[PDB]
RNA sequence: UACCUGGUUGAUCCUGCCAGUAGCAUAUGCUUGUCUCAAAGAUUAAGCCAUGCAUGUCUAAGUACGCACGGCCGGUACAGUGAAACUGCGAAUGGCUCAUUAAAUCAGUUAUGGUUCCUUUGGUCGCUCGUACUUGGAUAACUGUGGUAAUUCU
RNA sequence: UGGUGACUCUAGAUAACCUCGGGCCGAUCGCACGCCGGCGGCGACGACCCAUUCGAACGUCUGCCCUAUCAACUUUCGAUGGUAGUCGCCGUGCCUACCAUGGUGACCACGGGUGACGGGGAAUCAGGGUUCGAUUCCGGAGAGGGAGCCUGAGAAACGGCUACCACAUCCAAGGAAGGCAGCAGGCGCGCAAAUUACCCACUCCCGACCCGGGGAGGUAGUGACGAAAAAUAACAAUACAGGACUCUUUCGAGGCCCUGUAAUUGGAAUGAGUCCACUUUAAAUCCUUUAACGAGGAUCCAUUGGAGGGCAAGUCUGGUGCCAGCAGCCGCGGUAAUUCCAGCUCCAAUAGCGUAUAUU
RNA sequence: CUCUCGGCCGAAGCGUUUACUUUGAAAAAAUU
């Protein structure tokens, strides 16, 4: 007996069929928009939304005024604008049920670095949370994928230890400027 | 097994303890004492856990030996010396008192009382029997065994208790129209005032007791407490006045809170 | 295993001694020998040939006189 | 001089005569500061001794700015010798440890076992 | 994501299987820059085991005459710390395994008005009308004498 | 008197009894010492019995996998019941005597099997289900095999003893010592599994006991079992190429974005590494934090499978000639091979990816 | 659905008894 957890998930179901002309295409499509890495960032972006379809739908069934179908409702719907997919006004159950996959890939740092002009392309943004350019509040993100909520979303800076951001240049400049 | 079992480990420990589930491999298995160990708090994991004060079971080996705590106005040495119901703790150095009472939802709260107040606790009595040259006595929750009591108090009643002598003083009788807290079961730490008991022959007596906010539920007798004549609680009461509040409202709470305090 | 200390090749010894054998196909259909100690007496020194005393432990099978002899290069 | 102590959860044991709290350190350009300097910079703010304060469990954040810690100030000298831990005390050289490993006492152990009487003072 | 595709024929529609497909488990092949977690001699042999280690323990409080110790002040019975040994307690927990075992174990449920229960915790402990301002005999540790090839032997 | 749903309960009175292998009715210690010659305050060990806790141990009810190529089984030696007893901590065929002739069974008894410890659970899954659960929590069982004991509150204990069987070490030939299904490690077995590492710093437990001890446990090491995060480049100027907006009958001409080739350049940005220090820590390591050095493609070079159909991707080139081989299946090969061995090219997955097996 | 004892009410019986459904108290944590 020992003190350790071995709690842990899988957080992607592969697809059943695994050559669809529609599927890999589409897929293929969705990775050129937001800049990921393989197939398997788009697969678990499929497998929460799905998930939350699951909770959205395992919660219609039961009655209007059934108190866990209101308090679960609320907490999701709850969950769902804070992390800007949502908006106030459609902030009723059955809307979760109308979500897409690019509107949770719309709220990854990456595609947030690309739109908010700190970036120029979705790569360089990419490139730019690696290389710990880009922080969150006063937190440095190194994570691409780390998914922005909308009140933290109004304050994403260049991080003051950055070139771009406070100074202090980094080693090609050092290099090239002790030449001569 | 063949004989008695002295090890507990962490995850087979009672929930309501509030331990980790990483920090090490067993919990404090509670010494034996007044208190059955599912339904009790031992020093330590009051002392450590709850209040802060130590950071390590030596730290607080290093409180008990220094011989500042007094459960029941008695010094206990031991960290695994179980506290449980109506329990009352005193640390004189910093001059505080606390008396553990059962949270609304269901754990031991840190409930700070009064000097004057600690100077009592009450007792559900749970058998009666007459001994040796007719004497009477009263077995209590708590394993206080007291001679020679009132004729009138009969089982289920509360007695309160001053600690210093160790005899009673005065008891409420279990009635319909008396205060309650429940110690055992779904229901546990609620509070409210006993409705009506049906008694079931060779069975549990099933206790129905109405709330302050017009919840009526039910419990076992085993499980109910007697503490006030009509409304009025003969101690003082945790800070969640032993309403259980529903999930929803506790959200709403919250998110008042939230606003409030910004 | 790595040799640094005596305690560390005790380790080893041990090892070597309680180890699952690879039986070599060709050395255990035959018997041979390994040399110890190498005498030689010869019947003319001039002639440049004589009587050699190979001492040692026989390994393979059973040696039998009869049969040949030979020494490896 | 751009480093800069905050207290956090701030807590008076009476039980145990110290002052027990929760340490935030800021340092945006530096490194983890040397628990001397903390030290130092803890007494001159709590305005005793920098020898009775005892600081230990600095885990710097992702990034490069806070670093948290715990951090006791016991009344004493004599008091934090009696109820800190031995290792905490031998950080600070009043506490020194035994150059024996587990495994030769436990031999010797094994030893003194076998013997009977006296014998046992002589067997090492 | 309540999903099917190839294969019986000159061609067709079927029954029907075989094959594909996706997980999840053990093994294994090739390959492997970083970082957080993390199983791991179960399966076959509940087969055998070199060596080392895993249960020991003292307070103001049972017994100190070991100069073993610096040390009191000296007729100061016992200043103190204290190896040992007697005593008390622990060793029936933990840890390991899954061989046996099929209403057996086990689970939920109930009983003990049919029993025992270290210790803790509470009660009780001049309620008996009949040398004590202190009882006896040993035995260790210690000294010394030994035996046996050898043992935690005596 | 008092109490339960109910006592042959507790409590009361009377007559007695009370084991010598005997039941309680303190021949014990420590701390401060103080009061009318005599009295005392805290605490430690105690102690018959009550309670209490930790339990245990016996019962009740209902709940298991396969098999009829197991249909009758159980009773002479207890089977089912009655009475009396013995033993047992207590209730009982638990045992003994004496009686009766029962009890179970197609609602599957009994017998046999299980690659059967039981649960909590896991995997898969629309709904239903099917399979797994030796594995860290609870319960059970055994320490080579069986059997019997001592001490103890508690053991039919095995890091106790006593035997016999099976193994097996040292022997001066007389005897002595065994028990890793504890932690390491070894052999053997196999398709199949880690270091004779450091530490009681935590978690806790044991102890006369704040102090001692603990291969319980923690920490490292091995570790692609498995799970989470996540590099292997980004950008600008050029030279083309598209796709757009404005102007021209159209050709066209412009300043509008996007795309690769760059056998073109260009500087910036970084981690892998290398490596002071700090931190972490029982002591370390790792991570985190940070000085310096550290990036131009012949590098700091990405792999495994596949490319007829199923099934995403070549009637490309060379070799082979029903040979070698491939191919889950359908089939490919007998001289133009889209299927073999290569080269080139492309596709899928990507620090993973094949293959065999159990299973959904 | 009701006569008996107590403070219009609580005890006393129930009602042929189940099966069924709903509710109530209990069903260890971890996992889910």
């Amino acid at each position: 007996p020992v003190a350790r957890s071995w709690v842990c998930r899988k957080t992607y179901v592969t697809p059943r069929r695994p050559f669809e002309k529609s599927r890999l295409d589409q897929e293929l499509k969705l990775i050129g928009e937001y800049g990921l890495r393989n197939k398997r960032e788009v697969w678990r972006v499929k497998f929460t939304l799905a998930k939350i379809r699951k909770a959205a739908r395992e919660l219609l069934t039961l009655d209007e005024k059934d108190p866990r179908r209101l308090f679960e409702g609320n907490a999701l719907l709850r969950r769902l604008v804070r992390i800007g997919v949502l908006d106030e006004g459609k902030m009723k159950l059955d809307y979760i049920l109308g979500l897409k996959i690019e509107d949770f890939l719309e709220r990854r740092l990456q595609t947030q670095v690309f739109k908010l002009g700190l970036a120029k392309s979705i790569h360089h943004a990419r490139v730019l949370i690696r290389q710990r350019h880009i922080r969150v509040r006063k937190q440095v993100v190194n994570i691409p994928s780390f998914i922005v909520r909308l009140d933290s979303q109004k304050h994403i800076d260049f991080s003051l230890r950055s070139p771009y951001g406070g100074g202090r240049p980094g080693r090609v400049k050092r290099k090239n400027a002790k030449k001569g | 097994a063949r004989g008695p079992k002295k090890h507990l480990k962490r995850v087979a420990a009672p929930k309501h303890w509030m331990l980790d589930k990483l920090t090490g491999v067993f919990a404090p298995r509670p010494s034996t004492g007044p208190h059955k160990l599912r339904e009790c708090l031992p020093l330590i994991i009051f002392l450590r856990n709850r209040l802060k004060y130590a950071l390590t079971g030596d730290e607080v080996k290093k409180i008990c030996m220094q011989r500042f705590i007094k459960i029941d106005g008695k010094v206990r040495t031991d960290i695994t010396y179980p506290a449980g119901f109506m329990d009352v703790i005193s640390i004189d150095k910093t001059g505080e008192n606390f008396r553990l009472i059962y949270d609304t939802k269901g754990r031991f709260a840190v409930h700070r009382i009064t000097p004057e107040e600690a100077k009592y606790k009450l007792c559900k009595v749970r058998k009666i029997f007459v001994g040796t040259k007719g004497i009477p006595h009263l077995v209590t929750h708590d394993a206080r065994t007291i001679r020679y009591p009132d004729p009138l108090i009969k089982v289920n009643d509360t007695i309160q208790i001053d600690l210093e002598t160790g005899k009673i003083t005065d008891f409420i009788k279990f009635d319909t129209g008396n205060l309650c807290m429940v110690t055992g079961g779904a229901n546990l730490g609620r509070i409210g005032v006993i409705t009506n008991r049906e008694r079931h022959p060779g069975s549990f007596d099933v206790v129905h007791v109405k709330d302050a906010n017009g919840n009526s539920f039910a419990t076992r007798l085993s499980n109910i407490f007697v503490i006030g004549k009509g409304n009025k609680p003969w101690i003082s009461l945790p800070r969640g006045k032993g309403i259980r509040l529903t999930i929803a409202e506790e959200r709403d709470k919250r998110l008042a809170a939230k606003q409030s305090s910004g | 295993l790595l040799l640094d200390t005596q305690q560390e090749a005790g380790m080893l010894l041990r090892q070597l001694a309680n180890q699952k054998q690879q039986h070599l196909a060709f050395r255990d259909r035959r018997a041979y020998l390994f040399a110890h100690a190498v005498d030689f007496v010869p019947s003319e020194e001039n002639n440049l040939v004589g009587t050699l005393k190979i001492s040692g432990y026989v390994r393979g099978q059973t040696l039998n006189v009869n049969r040949l002899l030979h020494i490896v290069g | 001089d751009t480093v800069t102590i905050r207290t956090r959860k701030f807590m008076t044991n009476r039980l145990l005569q110290r002052k027990q709290m929760v340490i935030d350190v800021l340092h945006p350009g530096k490194a983890t500061v040397p628990k001397t300097e903390i030290r130092e910079k803890l007494a001159k703010m709590y305005k005793t001794t920098p020898d009775v304060i005892f600081v230990f469990g600095f885990r710097t954040h992702f990034g490069g700015g806070k670093t948290t810690g715990f951090g006791m100030i016991y009344d004493s000298l004599d008091y934090a010798k009696k109820n800190e831990p031995k290792h905490r005390l031998a950080r600070h050289g009043l506490y020194e440890k035994k150059k024996t490993s587990r495994k030769q006492r436990k031999e010797r152990k094994n030893r003194m076992k076998k013997v009977r009487g006296t014998a046992k003072a002589n067997v090492g």
